[PDB]
């Protein structure tokens, strides 16, 4: 729900739409390429699981 | 592409400055016309 | 002083809209010398 904030003070909510362009960009890479990948990238997460 | 963009307008930082020299234009060109 | 740099050009994004800028001021001279 509210990505890494709750570890750190008052829990803010986010959409995880956002929370994964934010590790993405995290990771060094630029966010529109989720916004691009979204589909296929939750495809590749639900078969990993 | 993006699943849930918004639409609004963009203002850019050129254009407003660029414009001062464009009425600054326009001014000297009706100006100009005076002689 | 670089070892191993090359040879190529550069855009700049300033000059294609001055340049669009030119464009238009030299469209206004040639219509200002008609009258
Ligand atoms: C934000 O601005 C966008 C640009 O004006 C606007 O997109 C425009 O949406 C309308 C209707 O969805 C389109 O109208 C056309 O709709 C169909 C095609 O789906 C045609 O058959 C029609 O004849 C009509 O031309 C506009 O073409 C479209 N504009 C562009 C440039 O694509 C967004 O809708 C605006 N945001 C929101 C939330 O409405
Ligand atoms: C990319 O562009 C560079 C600039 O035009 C160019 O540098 C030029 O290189 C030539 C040959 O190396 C020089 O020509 C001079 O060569 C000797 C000095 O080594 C002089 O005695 C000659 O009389 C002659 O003038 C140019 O002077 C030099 N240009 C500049 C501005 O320094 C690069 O070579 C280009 N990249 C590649 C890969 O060729
Ligand atoms: C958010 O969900 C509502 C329904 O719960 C939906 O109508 C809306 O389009 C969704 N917004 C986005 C950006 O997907
Ligand atoms: C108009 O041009 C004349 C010279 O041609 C100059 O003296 C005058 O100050 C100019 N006025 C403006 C408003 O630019
Ligand atoms: C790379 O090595 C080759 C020979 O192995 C040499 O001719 C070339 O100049 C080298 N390039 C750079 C950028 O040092
Ligand atoms: C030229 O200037 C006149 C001003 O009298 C204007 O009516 C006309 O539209 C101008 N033409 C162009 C091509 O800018």
């Amino acid at each position: 729900t509210s990505g890494w904030t709750f570890g750190a003070g008052p829990a803010l909510q986010i959409p995880f739409p956002m929370q994964m362009a934010y590790r993405f960009n995290g990771i060094g890479v630029t966010q529109n390429v989720l916004y691009e990948n979204q589909k296929l990238i939750a495809n590749q997460f639900n078969s990993a699981i | 592409v993006v699943i849930g963009i918004v639409n609004n307008t963009v203002y850019d930082p050129l254009q407003p400055e660029l414009d001062s020299f464009k009425e600054e234009l326009d001014k000297y060109f009706k100006n100009h016309t005076s002689p």
